[PDB]
């Protein structure tokens, strides 16, 4: 929910796209950020939809991703799930 | 009324529940529409494992609230 | 052979297979040993996404391997 | 590493706090010993965590074991972590 998680999100998406479509795409920036969050009492539901700045072929192109993240605690543990839900120009 | 069960991983289904009813009652209808036996059902709610034997409503499960159901495996 | 069957929390179960046996049939093993209904169960090695189609050993699950289940609540 | 062994040691304290409503204060790691699973993706980890902490004020030792297994496959990462035990010397 802040520019360095998202960043790392960012990160997430393009290699695992990279690695989904045995894609070569270089990281440059995130333009922009869109989020969907419910916040349960313990819990954290998070869809991001971050569109950003990746170079396919050597030249910038604008991509948005979209992650599923779950961060779900209870009283002696903690899950962090999180799951590339879509990558499209 | 109508309750939410999510995995650790975000699947969803809904059920409708009354306040009344026990959590083995729950994991019954678990069972009945996902098809999971209750003794493989680990529900959470506000941090708290939940016991078969307590209502929801002593949990203050109230209407529309969400829990989360962790796989137990006997 | 035996190979193990874990969730996301580190629960596991093992349950003895040859690399003939489908996909289809360890979800069988999973439901006759835990109860969890196949349709249910997302079998997960390797980085990949396991299909109810083919093999142990399309996938090259050796002896010892372990795979990785996630409930779905389809 | 030392940052994440804190982190999951500060977890075990915050955990067991929640457990039985103490308040413990942690302090620092002292030993840490730990047994891994590997694979070619998920990594599993039971931290055997010997940690420092303070009970009433005064520091007093405590061996957490904390479960951790992280479960990665294409297009997805899982983190779960679980405080399996705590006990002192």
């Amino acid at each position: 929910e802040n520019s360095l998680e998202i960043e790392e999100l960012a990160r997430f998406a393009v290699d695992e796209h990279n690695k989904k479509e045995n894609a070569l795409l270089e990281f440059v920036r995130v333009v922009k950020a869109k989020e969907q969050i419910w916040e349960m009492d313990a819990s954290k539901e998070t869809m991001y939809y971050l569109t950003l700045e990746a170079k396919d072929g050597g030249k910038k192109k604008l991509y948005e991703a979209k992650v599923w993240v779950k961060m779900t605690h209870w009283i002696g543990a903690m899950n962090n799930f999180k799951e590339l839900q879509e990558f499209k120009p | 009324m109508q309750i939410f069960v999510k995995t650790l991983t975000g699947k969803t289904i809904t059920l409708e529940v009354e306040p009344s009813d026990t959590i083995e009652n729950v994991k019954a209808k678990i069972q009945d529409k996902e098809g999971i036996p209750p003794d493989q059902q680990r529900l959470i709610f506000a941090g708290k494992q939940l016991e078969d034997g307590r209502t929801l409503s002593d949990y203050n499960i109230q209407k529309e609230s969400t829990l989360h159901l962790v796989l137990r495996l006997r």
